[PDB]
């Protein structure tokens, strides 16, 4: 609050302007970096009510209705795990927000594959998508509709390992 | 990386100090809802598509390539065999024509 | 306001049903990318000192 110390300051000139101005890039670049990971999407997509995606379970990754947070098991881990003229500006977009551009995305991937991010979502079988990823990778259908069962099991159990090694790793 | 949709091709534009990409992509539209199975059952015998998907308008079944909508009939042309109808979850009973099967007859 | 972040969109999933394309749209989009900057060279000596 010096007033002699700003009259000395202007002697200077623009640097406060500069530092300013820089300081000022920074932070709406963060806020462009956000919009340009997160927000890829311009429809909210939903899953269904009836979580039948033959044997594949998605709870860990689907946000939890029970939470206020809107959050998955595996975000709210992931948001526990992470601990004189100075202002931190808020975020543009908030954690609930980027929560849900995520479920948008899940939604979007596990109802629809990769359509949705090529023009409309179009509707298909979670099995169905999965065989359509293995012929990706040069295995047939036939793979992956005899050996489904045993498929979704693998998954299901990967995904509970790599959340019990979120919360067992610091 | 090209655009949004199926990038199909792009044409480069100078600009001053900077490139403009015209990015030519295919773009699906007028979606139609169909009832899809994994594999049709004949005669004992699972068979699937080997390049497109089974499709149903409500009362015959058909195979199409993925990404646009052309019925063709189900044949062992467009099919591959792997194994019986027990193991496939979803498996339908629908006929397979052959080709084949006109010629021996005449 | 709070901003929306976009349209609802429930996608009609079930175990038995598929959505094929009947027809496309040939979409073309513009991305603007720099190349260089104006090159710009300053001479120490006489900015400083003329
Ligand atoms: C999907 O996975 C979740 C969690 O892995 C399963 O929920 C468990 O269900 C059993 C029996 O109902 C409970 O003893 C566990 O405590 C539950 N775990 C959690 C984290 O809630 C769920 O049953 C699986 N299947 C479906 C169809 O959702
Ligand atoms: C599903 O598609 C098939 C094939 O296009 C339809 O069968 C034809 O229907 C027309 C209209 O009556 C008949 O003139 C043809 O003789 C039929 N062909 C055969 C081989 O049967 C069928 O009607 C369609 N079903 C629905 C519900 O649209
Ligand atoms: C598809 O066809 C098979 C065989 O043509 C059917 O399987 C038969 O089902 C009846 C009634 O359940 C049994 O009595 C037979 O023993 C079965 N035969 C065999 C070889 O498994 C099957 O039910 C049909 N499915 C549909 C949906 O029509
Ligand atoms: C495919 O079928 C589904 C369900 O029959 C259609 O989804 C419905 O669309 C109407 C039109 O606005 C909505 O009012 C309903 O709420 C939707 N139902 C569900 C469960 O989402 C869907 O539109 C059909 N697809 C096409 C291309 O016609
Ligand atoms: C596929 O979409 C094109 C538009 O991209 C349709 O072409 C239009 O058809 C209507 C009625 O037939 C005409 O009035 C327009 O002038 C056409 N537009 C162009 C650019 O040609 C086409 O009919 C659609 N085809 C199918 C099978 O749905
Ligand atoms: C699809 O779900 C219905 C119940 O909504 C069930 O009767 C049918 O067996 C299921 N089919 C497959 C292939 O899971």
């Amino acid at each position: 609050d010096s007033t002699e110390c700003s009259n000395l300051l202007l002697q200077y000139g623009s640097f406060c302007t500069q530092l300013n101005r820089a300081l000022t890039g920074i932070a709406v670049e963060q806020d462009k970096n956000t919009q340009e990971v997160f927000a890829q999407v311009k429809q909210i997509y939903k899953t269904p009510p009836i979580k039948d995606f033959g044997g594949f379970n998605f709870s860990q990754i689907l946000p939890d209705p029970s939470k206020p947070s809107k959050r998955s098991p595996i975000e709210d881990l992931l948001f526990n795990k992470v601990t004189n003229g100075l202002t931190v500006l808020p975020p543009l977009l908030t954690d609930e927000m980027i929560a849900q551009y995520t479920s948008a995305l899940l939604a979007g991937t596990i109802t629809s594959g990769w359509t949705f991010g090529a023009g409309p979502a179009l509707q298909i079988p979670f099995p169905m998508q999965m065989a359509y990823r293995f012929n990706g990778i040069g295995v047939t259908q036939n793979v992956l509709y005899e050996n489904q069962k045993l498929i979704a099991n693998q998954f299901n159990s990967a995904i509970g390992k790599i959340q019990d090694s979120l919360s067992s790793t610091p | 990386f090209c655009g949004k949709g199926y990038h199909l091709m792009s044409f480069p534009q100078s600009a001053p100090h900077g490139v403009v990409f015209l990015h030519v992509t295919y773009v699906p539209a007028q979606e139609k809802n169909f009832t899809t199975a994994p594999a049709i059952c004949h005669d004992g015998k699972a068979h699937f598509p080997r390049e497109g998907v089974f499709v149903s308008n409500g009362t015959h079944w058909f195979v199409t390539q993925r990404n646009f909508y052309e019925p063709q009939i189900i044949t062992t042309d467009n099919t591959f065999v792997s194994g019986n109808c027990d193991v496939v979850i979803g498996i339908v009973n629908n006929t397979v024509y052959d080709p084949l099967q006109p010629e021996l007859d005449s | 306001y709070t901003m929306s972040l976009g349209a609802e969109n429930s996608v009609a999933y079930s175990n038995n049903s598929i959505a094929i394309p009947t027809n496309f749209t040939i979409s073309v989009t513009t991305e603007i990318l720099p190349v260089s900057m104006t090159k710009t060279s300053v001479d120490c000596t006489m900015y400083i000192c003329g």
